[PDB]
């Protein structure tokens, strides 16, 4: 698995993906 | 809701950086 820039995101993965896509260390 | 709505699709099918980043 790599960066969630185009994959399946469920719940916690979704939220962390949001963070990650936007910067990862944003929140 | 908006997030749960997208979350459902993100989990069911998936989501790209574009869709996800637009949530910030």
């Amino acid at each position: 698995r790599a960066a969630p820039y185009g994959v399946r995101l469920c719940g916690r993965e979704f939220i962390r993906a949001v963070i990650f896509t936007c910067g990862g260390s944003r929140w | 809701d908006v997030l749960a709505g997208l979350s459902s699709s993100c989990c069911k099918w998936g989501c790209s950086k574009s869709e996800i980043s637009s949530l910030c």
